RNA sequence: AGCGGAGAGGUA
DNA sequence: GGGTATTCGCCGTGTACCTCTCCTAGCCC
């Protein structure tokens, strides 16, 4: 089963901003967590080496290596691998939005509005931005909110937008 | 999959997908403060699940009942 | 079957009245009571767990089996109401 | 497709509140369990059970 | 409970007054003198709290809300 | 055996019976006669409407118990609506004026 | 119509929760206003008040951990159950209720047994023996119901008979 | 409930489970053998037992008993025990047909009775998928899974408690992360429901009976108990 | 307290070669009494094969563990089956059940005294008044002597009366 | 129509078209309101 | 759970304290048990 | 997976 | 038209609890 996963990782849902390297690291970390949950002595890290665009599934165990590992069915290991996979997908999407915010350009951003709360609004630029007042094309750049993914902050009225125009 | 307000609290949102209720508490600026998942088979009763959701909404930032 | 968002809201019925009146029922009033007409004496079809249309257990006359769901499955969302 | 029957053997002791009848129709319910030192004793030292 | 039946003649009026005082004490307020109902009955039997004072406290809590 | 909250029937919104399936004790008619002999309006109202029959009433009472506030809102029993729907099936109009 | 109809089985007499039954023994050490109650029976009956007190004390953040701490049966749940049952009356009822005094209110205590201990001056008005007799208990949970049970249902207040003086 | 010797003779071969007699030339070609029931449930969830009373090498006649049955002495009927009685009021504990018991009637196990319960786990066939008896159950801690074997059921002679999982049974209830988890595993990753047999009454497990249908592959524990039954019938 | 037999899995099975059941062997092991000089725990093993009765003197004891001669039999062996049985002795007082403490469990009654009687008689002695004497007949199982029993009884009384003052 | 001959009282109330004013004790149990005796007399006094 | 609590009521005439009377009674019983 | 109609036995 | 005299039905006959089994199965291939 090498190409059956290759037809799954090749989806463009999460591989459009950052390629399939971090998804492969998430799969290797989930299988290492499954092998650590299968083994009674879980104190070292396991390396699941998968090559680029071929999908050779092999499990190792380094303590520098000590012995080989073996997989199983693992329904509790499947649940643990599922939660590590969605946590690493959330971490990779947070990394994608913060590097698309911090490496493309720090300047005026152009987007359309999606939501509007009481005294606030959300501007969509697959990243979400806050509309501070203390579609729109305001010029504001700041970095904050390190938990729950870092998001860019723009404004609806700023002196930098009047200076750039 | 859209978070629908339960019409019992002014600051509450709920999402049910396969007998698992996802309840989140949003800030007035729009950011989600907390988010937890509540199952149904683990409680085995209706008003205990109501009491659990009500206590999670009251302890984690329930400003009013509108 | 299972619904948790509609279950939280309460105080929907006031249940405040003074008296109880009992009388006869005209056939036009019985026709205004109901929502549909039954024609076939079939409740549940064999070899499948689905209600029979225009029977004693029907979805077009009384209501759907599952909550926020149709018999075919074209509408599977809580946002669709009155359709 | 498959049936698994498990036999569970429980050995229960005597508890205060259990119904216990005699031989001539004098039914009763156990009130409490009293230690041997509080039971009335005869001249030889034999303690009465009931 | 004999003093509570001494300070008022009717029993159901005593029950309703103690229920109103226990509802006022359960939300959190300083008593006149450990359970809220027992403290309400003790405040009734000591001739400290009246129905007019209960209505005044309820009106003050309704105005403060 | 004892219970706090278990399963409920679907024909009428009432708890089940028996030691199996967590059944509740049947509050008989003579006990209701004794509580009416006591007076006891608020005790009898919270016994056959809030605890047993009403769907939203037992949830509201349970969350008011676990929250600490005291706000009891009673309602009509669902078995009365079952009796109304059963009388209306006999071509007899019964309206709640 | 009839006894098994929808009028006599579901409207006049209804099945209620927060209730249970057990056999009765005799307790000479009790008082007139108090009675006995088993530990697991009172833990099953006073479960919502135990859950509310465990949420107020801070021993469990959610009701799932509080329920697991109740089923774990440590000493803190016994402390909570002893603090809850102190000033809370329960309604003891005989299974035939032809008497006016078939329902009486008592302040229960926690005993180490499986039966409901009763004062010997109570079973005369109940017309109850002690050979296979069962009594169904009920707990009032509202404040008005608790005050009505304390005022006009207590065993110390019901001394005289309703038939004669 | 008791067995009786049809023909008298020598009881030189005796066991707790079987009694072998040897008839004489006057009563007789083969000798008689009596199999005793040890531990099986009755219709009222009680335990019946047949314990032998004869010895090795003693002559008998036609009609003598060989094993005392349940609630049965050596030939008399026995319902209860014998204990001291005093007819006197004792501090109100024997007030109105109440019974007072001492510590000596409890500490010697005079009224200890054995009750055998029947707990079954039925695995039906559903439209979404058949339910398995696999031991890998999600959302179940290891403290309730140590007594389970590789078959998914509990061992014979294991001290269980109230709420313990004796037979592990799962049923299938039917985002790109779920597709990735389903492709990473062999179509057994998620979408399962936990519904296993639990104890409602703590005791030991004395016998595990497994019933299977034709066309279904037998489990290794079912094969092991089949080898045990064929070895037992070959031995006897 | 506990009995560990290799062939006996649980306390309801039947072992080949034994006339009685396992519960009869457990009650006969509960019937005997063991006097130990020093130590709070011990382990005794017995080995008896072939036909014949099994008494309490057939076990293997230590130098400090003293066993009564044991006219009461434990079990009855018929066939040529070896009986390897391991026992365990512990110290305690009162009555401890098997619940509150291939491995078996047995109840234990830590009481070497069977019955105690006494009577008060008058002694004609030239004194200021009528001085009375008393006799106490102690019936034990041979484990404890009548001197150290009343010695530790007076020790228990002096330790219980030490709270005053 | 509570204890005996439910059909006769039901057809009499259906023909005559009676109106139940709920001034009793058992009908307040059937409907679900407070008992007009004891602690529930003040609620019936404040209602009307 | 199975523990006994002892409550003794002493009504002395006033020539000695009640706690002193309990202490002398315990001392007398301790001497009578220590002689034997 | 929860919602039930008969028949039989037993206790107060 | 109008009083007794039978006479065919109508309608009812204690409460609460605990165990167990068995449920429409029949037929021409
Ligand atoms: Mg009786």
């Amino acid at each position: 089963m090498s190409k059956e996963l290759l037809l799954v990782v090749d989806a463009v849902a999460n591989e459009k901003g950052v390629p399939r390297e971090v998804i492969f690291d998430a799969i290797e970390a989930a299988l290492a967590s499954a092998a650590k949950k299968r083994y009674p002595d879980q104190d070292v890290l396991a390396r699941v080496t998968i090559d680029h665009k071929d999908g050779t599934y092999e499990t190792y165990r380094r303590w520098i290596e000590e012995q080989i590992e073996n997989p199983d069915f693992g329904r509790i290991a499947a649940q643990a691998a599922k939660q590590v996979i969605v946590q690493r997908v959330r971490e990779a999407e947070r990394q994608q939005v913060v590097d698309a915010w911090k490496d493309r350009v720090g300047e005026l951003i152009t987007g359309v509005v999606k939501r509007a709360e009481r005294g606030n609004i959300f501007v969509d630029l697959n990243a979400e931005a806050f509309i501070p007042k203390d579609r729109v094309r305001g010029y504001l750049a700041e970095v904050r909110s390190e938990p729950r993914g870092p998001q860019l902050f723009i404004s609806r009225a700023a002196p930098e937008f009047m200076i750039e125009l | 999959n859209e978070f629908t307000q339960i019409s019992g609290y002014v600051n509450a949102f709920g999402s049910q997908r396969g007998s698992v209720l996802t309840v989140k508490v949003e800030n007035d600026e729009g950011w989600t403060l907390v988010e937890e998942d509540f199952d149904r088979a683990d409680y085995g009763s209706d008003p205990e699940f109501v009491a659990e959701v009500s206590s999670y909404l009251k302890r984690n930032g329930g400003i009013k009942d509108l | 079957m299972k619904d948790l968002l509609n279950l939280f809201n309460q105080q929907r019925q006031t249940l405040d009245f003074d008296a109880i009146k009992i009388a006869l029922a005209s056939p036009d009033l019985i026709r205004s009571w109901s929502y549909g007409e039954v024609k076939k004496p079939e409740t549940i079809n064999y070899r499948t767990f689905k209600p029979e249309r225009d029977g004693l257990f029907c979805a077009a006359i009384f209501g759907p089996i599952k909550d926020y769901e149709c018999l075919c499955g074209k509408y599977k969302r809580m946002k669709h109401r009155g359709v | 497709l498959k049936m698994v029957k498990v036999f569970l053997a429980v050995k229960r002791r005597i508890q205060p509140g259990d119904k216990m009848a005699g031989r001539h129709g004098n039914k009763g319910v156990v009130s409490n369990v009293v230690p041997v030192e509080d039971m009335p004793y005869m001249a030889t030292g034999e303690s009465v059970d009931i | 409970v004999e003093d509570c039946l001494e300070v008022v003649n009717n029993r159901f009026e005593l029950v309703m007054m103690a229920s109103k005082r226990a509802r006022q004490l359960a939300n959190g307020v300083q008593p006149l003198i450990d359970k809220p109902t027992v403290m309400a009955l003790r405040e009734i039997a000591a001739r400290r709290i009246d129905n007019a004072l209960i209505d005044e406290v309820e009106k003050a809590e309704r105005e403060r809300a | 055996h004892a219970r706090s909250t278990g399963p409920y029937s679907l024909v009428t919104q009432q708890p089940l019976g028996g030691k199996a399936q967590f059944g509740g004790q049947r509050f008989g008619e003579m006990e209701v006669w004794a509580l009416e002999a006591y007076g006891a309006a608020y005790t009898l109202q919270e016994m056959l409407t809030v605890k047993s029959d009403d769907v939203q009433g037992r949830n509201q009472m349970y969350k008011n118990i676990v929250d600490g506030e005291h706000e009891m809102v009673a309602g009509m029993p669902e078995s009365f609506n079952v009796l109304v729907k059963e009388i209306r099936s006999l071509a007899i109009h019964m309206e709640l004026e | 119509k009839g006894k098994q109809g929808r009028f006599r089985q579901n409207l006049l007499g209804k099945r209620v929760d927060y209730s249970g039954r057990s056999v009765i023994t005799v307790g000479p050490y009790l008082k007139l206003h108090q009675c006995g109650l088993p530990k697991k029976m009172a833990l099953e009956l006073f479960k919502p008040f135990v859950f509310a007190k465990l949420q107020r004390r801070g021993l469990a953040t959610t009701i799932k951990a509080a329920k697991k701490l109740v089923e774990r049966e440590e000493a803190e749940v016994w402390d909570i159950l002893e603090e809850v049952i102190r000033e809370h009356p329960v309604l003891l009822n005989r299974a035939p209720t032809l008497h006016r005094l078939g329902i009486q209110a008592f302040e229960p205590v926690l005993i180490e047994g499986k039966a409901i201990q009763l004062h010997p001056l109570v079973c005369t008005a109940f017309n109850a023996d002690f050979d296979g007799d069962q009594m169904a208990v009920h707990v009032p949970l509202s404040l008005e119901a608790q005050l009505e049970a304390r005022a006009l249902m207590m065993s110390t207040n019901n001394i005289l008979s309703p038939a004669n003086g | 409930v008791t067995v009786n010797a049809l023909r008298g003779g020598v009881i030189e071969q005796i066991d707790a489970a079987r009694i072998v007699v040897k008839v004489n030339e006057a009563e007789i070609a083969g000798v008689d053998i009596y199999n005793l029931i040890k531990y099986t449930r009755s219709n009222q969830n009680t335990c019946i037992n047949q314990r032998p009373l004869v010895n090795v090498g003693d002559v008998i006649a036609r009609g003598d008993v060989l094993a005392d049955g349940p609630s049965t002495d050596i030939g008399e009927l026995a319902l209860g025990q014998n204990m001291l009685i005093a007819f006197m009021p004792w501090n109100g504990y024997n007030f109105e047909d109440s019974i007072l018991l001492s510590e000596r009637v409890v500490e010697e196990d005079r009224y200890t009775t054995i009750h055998i319960e029947e707990l079954t786990c039925v695995a039906r066939d559903t439209k979404l998928g058949p339910e398995e008896i696999s031991a890998d159950i999600p959302n179940v801690s290891e403290q309730a899974l140590n007594r389970l074997d590789e078959s998914g059921v509990v061992y014979i002679g294991a001290e269980v408690r109230a709420g313990d999982i004796m037979v592990g049974k799962v049923t299938p209830k039917g985002t790109p992360e779920e597709k990735l988890l389903r492709a990473i595993f062999g179509e057994k990753a998620s979408d399962v429901k936990d519904s296993s047999l639990r104890v409602p009454m703590d005791g030991t497990v004395i016998d595990v009976q497994v019933f299977t249908r034709d066309g279904i592959e037998k489990d290794k524990r079912a094969r092991q108990i089949e080898e045990n039954e064929i070895k037992r019938v070959k031995k006897d | 307290t506990e009995v560990e037999i290799d062939g006996v899995l649980h306390e309801y099975t039947t072992v080949e070669g034994l006339q009685e059941d396992v519960l009869d062997v457990l009650l006969n092991l509960k019937d005997v009494a063991i006097r130990m000089h020093s130590g709070d725990s011990a382990t005794l093993s017995l080995s008896k094969q072939g036909p014949g009765t099994v008494t309490a003197a057939d076990i293997r004891t230590d130098h400090n563990v003293e066993i009564i001669n044991g006219d009461h039999v434990i079990c009855h062996l018929t066939k040529d089956t070896a009986l390897n049985m391991r026992l365990k002795i512990e110290r305690g007082f009162g009555y401890q059940p098997a619940a509150a403490r291939g491995r078996l469990m047995l109840d234990a009654s830590f009481s070497p005294v069977r019955r105690v009687a006494y009577a008060v008689e008058a002694a004609r002695v030239e004194q200021r008044t009528d001085l009375d004497k008393l006799v106490i007949d102690i019936e034990t199982n041979g484990t404890i002597d009548a001197e150290e029993a009343v010695r530790t009884a007076a020790d228990i009384l002096s330790d219980q009366l030490s709270v005053f003052g | 129509a509570s204890f005996q001959e439910t059909t006769r009282v039901l057809t009499e109330a259906a023909v005559r078209g009676t109106r139940d004013n709920l001034r009793g004790l058992k009908e307040n149990v059937i409907v679900g309101r407070l008992i007009p005796a004891g602690t529930g007399l003040a609620y019936h006094a404040g209602r009307r």
